[PDB]
């Protein structure tokens, strides 16, 4: 553990919160009959709730005095105390997806501007071209460093200034 | 009527009256002005603001001594409530005077919220006579300054322009005398007077020469045994007034708080302002003034130029830019003063310097909120007055290749990066708050994204807080930083920080994490709104020459797609909305986190501050119960004045929406219709205006509506802050 | 009492003259352009500061600018 | 011939202009001593909606 | 007191029940209402200049739209304000009423 | 023109019942404007202040309180009916001034007699910064 | 003349209608509830409305003899209960209903 936080398995308030959230459904389940569809819906919600709590405990999460799980952000403490999947690993997952959107839109912009009437290509897209680039962007990091090391990424003082 | 401007006097409309007030103290744009007459008129006016300050302080002393309960408060500071000024409102009824006479005084009164009672009591004031004597002293000092502003304007006693542009002499005299000697004397007061008054001894003008502060006297000071003044410090079991548990020390480095009065030791603060006097006197002897020794300011700036050329020419050409531009000097002063004003707010609540201030919950709030709100207003002025420099007092050819031109050259990069920070901070902060608002709503409070602020908890562990268990150097007994300062400050410091019943380094959770991130978004975006109005003050692609028009103008017309709100004045105008929004969050976070502490239930903030409905349910709606019942149909309490003001703010805030939303053109056509009626009416037509009536200008309405907007944004919270905290008394 | 200054980039379009209602702009011959015309602002005392003229100017940046200033009865458009 | 060739692209150097450090086709050039003879046409509009403007000899330079 | 501070108890305490949607719309409506104030109080001049400094970065990376970005027109700015203004002002009541009245009293 | 046409203050006016957009106390005290034109037939036209009125064959005369009210009518007559109006300015003292076709030719057409005014021989921009003129008025002049 | 005469009415109403609300607030905060505008107070009752309620209530007797009852129970009568809840019952107009009806105008 770290930062004076208990694991969620050993916490009492964590189990208190489980017994509470299930008690609401059991009271709500008493109204309806056993074989009815409202009964099946609530039993599934009961099954999901029981699964949500045990999985968060199994994953070595850290619960505070309030009883709710807390996340850790420094990769040093995350890797040292086995909490990397929380924040440190979600960061790489998103950046790969965010870069993919940039490398794709940047290429559609450059290529349509090499032809006549690029304004029409923005409001009326070339879907065959857009899908081609969208399935060619799996290795977007390679092309970026290829384009940076080459020097064809940035423009050089051919841009408008104001003074 | 404006004599300083003939252009407005010829105006026949009411625009003359309004613009005559707003351009009153703008001496540069006046008619027949000169650079020498400008500095003199400023120097005389700056004497005036001192005269109002010393009088404003004199009024509080008199109105407290004459009408307050300072003599009764010292005997029982905790239970007795302070009294600011009495009330005489003949429109009252009998139930109100019976409710507003809660104080021991006969008639109705207003309970104080500033905290002057705790301050005056600490420095050794224990009677109403001593406040009467003081109110006369400042009123004399106030009159002296008024006489000087008139005297130093006369044909003689009229300073020359070279006298104003002598920076090296001003620094040495102001750093050494105004800062140092004043700090040295304040230590002379704490030693010769205040510490004795704490330990029972009555020291005054009658007996300060006969009474020694220390038994040994000054013979340790000359001999070099300076540790004799720190021998017998005050014990923990020490009453702040009586000699029970007293000591003989005058300078000590105990650290921490005094046990009974949760406040800093007087012997420490006496030792503090002494060392500050030494550094500031030493710094005062730095620059060169009429003797061979000393540094020169221009020689330094010309020298600090890096060789490779990362900054080009560097800091060259800047001395004549700063020394000749008053707006430059004013932006730096506001920037520095604005920041300091926030330190006063952040460092007082955590380190109470006065006696029985931690217990006065209502007083800590007001002081923290008042300093924070002023901080933002002062900070906004520094940028705004920094933008006027680029228009009026900036010379590009003189400042060529230097840092100031190299910043203005690539401004598109700065404004771009600032925009990205605000966008990323805003999208993520709103998202986390929403994601938790929903997932709470579907009954699953465990699916929230609660991230622990590990980096801040790492500091508190590195500063003595053993809760988190990081076991850093200063939380570890083996480290040298614990070994050093073990005899000095750490026993008193470690006891306080680890105590979880004070505001010194409060516990942090994932709720405090989101609030800090939300603040960052407000600070970054507010700077972006201001920075843009400054750098783009000289010109934009939409308006290549803004500099020719001025700082404040309507617009350049409906052409080029529309140019409404381009001027740098309109950037400052929009930042104030954000400023108030930023300080609001900062202040909402202080109040609730402290209420839960004072009420004892800290779990209220930790669990409910993670989702927005907690802020609306548990903080706003809940604590607005005793306030709203100030005047009920059954009766009225003492909080009726605050509920009335409560609504008064809600109303003023809404009236500004008129001037903001509804523009001029709707109204001028309307005033033309009333003019027709006033002339066609049989008897009223005999009366005729001297100045023609017209609607308010475009820029005037932006100003007026912002005043109605900000006053409601302050009067509403002040009532809520004082009423919520006063009614619960915790 | 507004100020109206025309600059060297005028090309003699006459669109500024046709637009401004108060007849504050007229055309004068000149040798700088193809059209051999240039504007002028003889009577700015009647300028209401509407700024329609600047909109008419079809150059990269305006050869006609109306620098607002001190007001008057004629400038404020007061029928009364 | 006094100035750049017909149909030739050139780069602008007016600091005031919307098209500054940008490229445009030369539509025509007048050789009668006018101060601003060079007529240039750009694809991108300005804020008003105009895509042409007469520039000078010194204010234009070769592309890129 | 007796209308707002009282009848708002059913909406606020709706979290964890079937009326939870009204508690969300109650807040969402306040957001859209305030959001309109940016459009009514400001003007198209500040925005069009800000986009220029943004176009520089999009231009620096050779990723810029051929359709030039332009700030919302003065008339549109005003229309966009009153729309988000009325929507937030009306939707609040729609949440403050149905939650109050469905949970009778 | 060849010569300025002096004002005939007694000419028939159009047939107009009246309205509330007429003249106020400013007119008798400070100044007012009057417009003249010559129509070939009887027609209907929109007034700047108020509603519709019927012209009269021959000379016509109106009185207005603003120059914009007069020039607003010239643009209507020159476009719709293709006429040539001329309007003056009358002070309270009785003085009269002939304003709009001051040269006889409308301003949108050149004439050799005219002389340039407020003509800067430089490009927009390309002018001194305000600091150079910090203590007197004007950066553009 | 239209806009001028109509401007005077709006100012007349907002003062004599909204100003009455502020008078009651100020009187209450000062501890003078006897001076407010209310039922136990300086009553301003809508006599014209009250007379119309009774006229439509006593219509089946005289003005509409074949009518078995009145058009609605809002005019006057007895309560109609359904499922332990009241469907409609007579609405009484007082000093408050006088201020609000004017606030609308
Ligand atoms: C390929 C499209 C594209 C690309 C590559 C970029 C890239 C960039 N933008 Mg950006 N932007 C875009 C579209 C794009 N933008 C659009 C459509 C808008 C209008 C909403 C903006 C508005 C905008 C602002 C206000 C800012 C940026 C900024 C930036 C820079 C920092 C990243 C950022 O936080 O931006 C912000 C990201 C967004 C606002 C999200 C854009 C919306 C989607 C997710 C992207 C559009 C993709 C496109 C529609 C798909 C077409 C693909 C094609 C095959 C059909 C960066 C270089 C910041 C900057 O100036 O850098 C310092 C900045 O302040 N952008
Ligand atoms: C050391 C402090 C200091 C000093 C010496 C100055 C000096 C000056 N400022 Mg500056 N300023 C300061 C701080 C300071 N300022 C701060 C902190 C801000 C940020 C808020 C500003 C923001 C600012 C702006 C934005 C402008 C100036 C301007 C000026 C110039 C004078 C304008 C004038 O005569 O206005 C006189 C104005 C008035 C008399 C009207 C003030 C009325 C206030 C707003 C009403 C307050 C509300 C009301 C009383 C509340 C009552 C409560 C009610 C319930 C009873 C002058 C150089 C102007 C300038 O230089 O123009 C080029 C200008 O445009 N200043
Ligand atoms: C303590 C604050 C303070 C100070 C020191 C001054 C000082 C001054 N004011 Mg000022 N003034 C103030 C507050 C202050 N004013 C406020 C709050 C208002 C608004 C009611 C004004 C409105 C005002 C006007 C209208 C005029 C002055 C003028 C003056 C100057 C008169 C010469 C003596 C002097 C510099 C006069 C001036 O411009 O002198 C040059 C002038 O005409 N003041
Ligand atoms: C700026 C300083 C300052 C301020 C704000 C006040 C404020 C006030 N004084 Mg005060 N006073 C002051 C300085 C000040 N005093 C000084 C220096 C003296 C010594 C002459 C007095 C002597 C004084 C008397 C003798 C009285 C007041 C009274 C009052 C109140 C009357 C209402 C009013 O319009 O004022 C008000 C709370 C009157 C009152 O009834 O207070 C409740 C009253 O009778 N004052
Ligand atoms: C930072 C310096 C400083 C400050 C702010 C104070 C503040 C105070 N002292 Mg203290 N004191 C100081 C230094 C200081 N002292 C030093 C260095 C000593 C050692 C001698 C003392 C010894 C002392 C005694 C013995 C007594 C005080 C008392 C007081 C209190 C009332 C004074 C009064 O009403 O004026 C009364 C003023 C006079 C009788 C005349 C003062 C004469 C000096 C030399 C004039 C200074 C004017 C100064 C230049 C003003 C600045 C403006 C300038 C441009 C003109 C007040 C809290 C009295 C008290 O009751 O406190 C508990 C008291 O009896 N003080
Ligand atoms: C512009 C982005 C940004 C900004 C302005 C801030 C600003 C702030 N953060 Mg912070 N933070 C950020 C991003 C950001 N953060 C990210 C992406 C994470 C991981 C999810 C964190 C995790 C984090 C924690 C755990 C804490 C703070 C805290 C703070 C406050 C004190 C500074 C500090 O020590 O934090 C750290 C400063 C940084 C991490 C700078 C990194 C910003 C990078 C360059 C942007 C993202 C790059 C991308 C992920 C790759 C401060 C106001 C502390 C606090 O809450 O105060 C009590 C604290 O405990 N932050
Ligand atoms: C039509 C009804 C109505 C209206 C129009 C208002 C209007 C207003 N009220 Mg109000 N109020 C009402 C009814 C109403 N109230 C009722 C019935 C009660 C209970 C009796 C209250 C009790 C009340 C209190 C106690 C207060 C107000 C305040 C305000 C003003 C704050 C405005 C603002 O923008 O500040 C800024 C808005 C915010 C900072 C956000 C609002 C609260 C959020 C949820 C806190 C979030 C902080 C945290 C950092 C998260 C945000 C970060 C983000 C990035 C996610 C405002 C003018 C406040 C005030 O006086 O202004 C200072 C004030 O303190 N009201
Ligand atoms: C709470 C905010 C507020 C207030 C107070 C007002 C008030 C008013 N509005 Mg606005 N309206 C508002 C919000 C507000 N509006 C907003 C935000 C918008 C944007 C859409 C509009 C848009 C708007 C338009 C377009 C128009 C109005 C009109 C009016 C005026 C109607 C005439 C009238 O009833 O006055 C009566 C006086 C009052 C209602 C004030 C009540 C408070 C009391 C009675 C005053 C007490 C005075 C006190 C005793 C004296 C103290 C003196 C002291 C110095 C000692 C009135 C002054 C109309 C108008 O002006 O033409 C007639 C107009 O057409 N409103
Ligand atoms: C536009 C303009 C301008 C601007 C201004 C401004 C606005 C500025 C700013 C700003 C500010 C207002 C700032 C502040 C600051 C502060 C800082 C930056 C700090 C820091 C840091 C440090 C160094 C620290 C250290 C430490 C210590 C001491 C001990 C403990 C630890 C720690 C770390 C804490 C001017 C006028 C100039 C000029 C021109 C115009
Ligand atoms: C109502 C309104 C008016 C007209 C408002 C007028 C004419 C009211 C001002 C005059 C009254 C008589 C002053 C009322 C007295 C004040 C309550 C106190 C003033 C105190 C000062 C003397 C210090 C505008 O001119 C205007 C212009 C631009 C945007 C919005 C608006 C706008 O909303
Ligand atoms: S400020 Fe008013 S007049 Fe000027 S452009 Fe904007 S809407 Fe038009
Ligand atoms: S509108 Fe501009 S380009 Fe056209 S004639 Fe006038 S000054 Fe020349
Ligand atoms: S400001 Fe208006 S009236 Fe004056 S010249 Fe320009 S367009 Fe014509």
């Amino acid at each position: 553990d770290i930062a004076g936080l208990t694991p969620c398995s050993e916490s009492k308030a964590y189990n208190k919160l489980e017994r509470k959230e299930l008690k609401v459904l059991d009271k709500r389940l008493k109204q309806y009959e056993p074989g009815s569809a409202p009964y099946l819906a609530l039993q599934a919600t009961k099954e999901r709730t029981e699964n949500r709590f045990k999985t968060y405990a199994k994953q070595g999460l850290l619960c505070g005095n309030d009883g709710l799980p807390h996340l850790i952000s420094d990769p040093g403490l995350a890797l040292r105390f086995n909490h990397a999947g929380e924040v440190f690993i979600p960061t790489f997952g998103f950046l790969y997806v965010a870069g993919y959107i940039g490398h794709v839109g940047r290429q559609y912009i450059i290529l349509s501007k090499e032809d006549a009437k690029p304004t029409d290509k923005e409001i009326i897209l070339d879907v065959p071209l857009a899908l081609k680039l969208a399935f060619q962007g799996w290795a977007w990091p390679l092309a970026s460093i290829q384009e940076l090391r080459n020097g064809s990424l940035l423009e050089k003082d051919e841009n408008i200034t104001v003074s | 009527f404006p004599k300083f401007s003939q252009g407005l006097a010829q105006d026949p409309s009411t625009r003359r009256i309004w613009y005559g007030l707003a351009t009153a103290h703008d001496f540069e744009s006046h008619d027949g002005m000169t650079e020498e007459n400008l500095y003199q008129k400023i120097f005389a006016s700056h004497f005036g603001q001192l005269a109002i300050i010393f009088l404003w302080t004199s009024g509080n002393l008199f109105h407290v001594a004459w009408q307050g309960n300072f003599e009764q408060w010292v005997t029982d500071p905790i239970h007795v409530r302070p009294i600011a000024h009495a009330i005489w409102d003949p429109h009252f009824g009998q139930p109100a005077v019976e409710a507003f006479t809660r104080g021991g005084a006969s008639g109705p009164v207003n309970i104080a919220t500033s905290g002057v009672y705790q301050w005056w009591y600490t420095i050794g004031l224990r009677s109403n006579q001593e406040l009467y004597v003081s109110s006369v002293f400042l009123a004399l000092v106030s009159a002296v300054f008024l006489f000087a502003g008139w005297l130093h304007l006369q044909p003689n006693f009229q300073p020359s322009l070279s006298w104003f542009k002598d920076a090296e002499s001003r620094l040495n005299h102001h750093l050494a005398g105004l800062f140092g000697v004043s700090s040295l004397a304040w230590t002379g007061h704490l030693v010769h007077v205040a510490i004795p008054e704490s330990r029972g001894q009555h020291v005054g003008w009658d007996n300060f020469l006969s009474v020694l502060p220390h038994p040994q006297g000054l013979t340790p000071f000359w001999s070099g045994n300076w540790a004799a003044y720190a021998q017998n410090p005050d014990t923990a079991s020490h009453a702040f007034g009586t000699a029970d548990g007293s000591g003989t020390a005058i300078l000590t480095f105990l650290g921490g708080f005094h046990p009974q009065t949760q406040s800093l030791w007087l012997s420490d603060m006496a030792h503090h302002h002494l060392a500050i006097a030494v550094l500031f006197i030493v710094a005062g002897h730095m620059y060169r003034t009429n003797f061979g020794i000393g540094h020169r300011l221009e020689a330094i700036l010309e020298a600090h130029t890096p060789p490779a050329g990362g900054l080009g020419a560097g800091h060259k050409g800047l001395f004549h830019t700063v020394n000749n531009s008053l707006h430059f000097q004013l932006g730096l002063a506001l920037a520095s003063v604005g920041t300091i004003t926030s330190l006063v707010a952040q460092h007082m609540y955590s380190l109470p310097p006065y006696a029985y201030l931690a217990v006065d919950f209502t007083t800590q709030a007001s002081l923290y909120t008042h300093h924070q709100y002023i901080a933002g207003f002062i900070m906004c002025g520094a940028f705004a007055h920094g933008a006027i420099f680029f228009i009026r007092d900036y010379d590009p050819e003189q400042n060529k290749g230097n840092v100031l031109a190299r910043v203005l050259d690539h401004k598109e990069a700065i404004i771009s990066h600032l925009s990205w920070v605000s966008l990323f901070l805003g999208f993520h902060t709103l998202g986390l708050y929403v994601h938790n608002d929903v997932v709470q709503a579907f009954g699953t409070p465990e699916k929230q994204i609660l991230i622990e602020p590990v980096f801040a908890q790492w500091i508190q562990a590195a500063q003595g807080k053993s809760l988190y268990g990081f076991d850093l150097l200063l939380a570890s007994s083996s480290s040298p930083a614990y070994s050093a300062g073990q005899s000095l400050w750490l026993p008193g410091w470690l006891e306080a920080i680890n105590n979880n019943q004070n505001s010194l380094f409060l516990t942090i959770g994932p709720g405090d994490f989101l609030v800090h991130h939300a603040i960052a978004l407000g600070l970054h975006t507010t700077t972006l709104i201001l920075v843009k109005g400054a750098l783009d003050a000289r010109g934009s692609k939409l308006m290549p020459d803004k500099k020719d028009f001025g700082y404040s103008f309507p617009c350049d017309g409906p052409g080029r797609g529309g140019t409404c709100d381009i001027s740098a004045y309109d950037a400052f105008y929009l930042a104030v909305f954000w400023m108030l929004n930023t300080i609001g969050w900062v202040t909402f976070y202080w109040h609730w986190k402290h209420l839960t502490l004072w009420q004892g239930n800290v779990s209220q903030f930790d669990e409910s501050s993670t989702y927005l409905m907690g802020w609306l349910r548990d903080y706003l709606w809940l604590n607005s119960s005793q306030l709203i019942n100030g005047y009920n149909p059954f009766g009225m309490n003492s909080l009726s004045v605050w509920a009335w003001t409560f609504l008064f703010g809600h109303l003023v805030y809404a009236t500004g929406f008129m001037f903001l939303i509804s523009w001029r053109g709707y109204w001028q056509e309307l005033i033309e219709t009333l003019v027709w009626a006033h002339e066609k009416t049989p008897l009223a037509n005999l009366v005729y205006w001297k100045d023609k009536p017209v609607a308010l200008s475009i820029v005037q309405a932006r100003l007026v509506g912002l005043a109605h907007f900000s006053v409601g944004y302050i009067f509403t919270y002040a009532a809520f802050l004082i009423a919520s905290t006063a009614g619960r008394f915790g | 009492a507004h100020v109206v200054k025309i600059y060297d980039t005028c090309i003699g379009c006459t669109q500024c003259v046709r637009a401004c209602p108060l007849d504050v702009l007229e055309m004068v011959p000149w040798d700088g352009c193809k059209a051999a015309q240039m504007a002028s602002s003889p009577r700015t005392e009647d300028c209401v500061g509407c700024k329609r003229c600047e909109t008419a100017c079809p150059t990269d940046f305006l050869s006609v600018r109306v620098y607002l200033g001190n007001e008057s009865t004629r400038s404020l458009g007061l029928a009364y | 011939e006094i100035g750049p060739k017909r149909g030739s692209l050139v780069k602008v150097l007016r600091p005031e202009s919307y098209w500054y450090n940008q490229v445009g086709k030369v539509v025509s050039v007048d050789q009668s001593g006018i101060r601003y003879p060079v007529v240039v046409r750009f694809e991108n509009q300005n804020y008003a909606g105009v895509s042409t403007n007469n520039y000078a000899l010194d204010e234009i330079e070769e592309v890129k | 007191r007796d209308f707002l501070w009282a009848q708002s108890s059913q909406v606020i305490q709706s979290y964890g029940s079937a009326l939870s949607a009204y508690g969300l719309m109650f807040l969402g409506a306040h957001f859209v209402w305030a959001f309109s104030l940016m459009f009514l109080f400001s003007g198209r001049g500040y925005w069009q200049e800000l986009i220029e400094s943004i176009v520089w970065a999009h231009n620096k990376l050779r990723v810029a739209p051929s359709i030039q970005p332009r700030a919302l027109s003065i008339t549109q700015g005003r229309a966009v304000g009153v729309a988000h203004y009325l929507l937030g002002g009306i939707a609040t009541t729609w949440s403050f009423f149905l939650a109050r009245i469905i949970a009778v009293g | 023109p060849w010569k300025q046409p002096e004002l005939d203050p007694d000419t028939p006016s159009p047939i107009f019942g009246g309205s509330t957009g007429g003249l106020l106390r400013k007119a008798q005290v400070e100044e007012f404007y009057v417009i003249t034109w010559e129509s070939p037939k009887e027609q209907i036209f929109e007034m700047p202040t108020g509603g519709a009125a019927i012209m009269r064959k021959g000379p016509n005369l109106l009185k207005f309180a603003r120059k914009e009210q007069c020039m607003a009518l010239t643009t209507q007559l020159r476009s719709k009916f293709r006429q040539t109006p001329c309007f003056y300015r009358v002070y309270a003292d009785g003085k009269v001034q002939y304003l709009h076709p001051k040269d006889g030719v409308y301003p949108e057409k050149v004439n050799a007699g005219r002389v340039g005014v407020n003509q800067n021989m430089r490009s927009i921009g390309k002018n001194v910064d305000p600091i150079k003129v910090v203590k007197f008025t004007g950066s553009e002049p | 003349a239209i806009i001028s005469h109509l401007n005077w009415v709006s100012i007349f109403l907002g003062f004599h209608s909204f100003g009455l609300y502020i008078h009651n607030d100020t009187m209450s905060a000062l501890g003078r509830p006897q001076d407010m505008f209310s039922d136990t107070a300086i009553q301003l009752q809508p006599v014209f409305a009250q007379w119309i309620q009774n006229t439509h209530f006593t219509a089946p007797q005289l003005t509409a003899p074949n009518a078995l009852a009145a058009t609605s129970l809002t005019w006057g009568g007895d309560v109609v209960a359904v499922g332990g809840k009241v469907a409609m019952m007579p609405i009484a107009l007082g000093t408050s209903d006088f201020l609000v009806h004017h606030i609308h105008a």
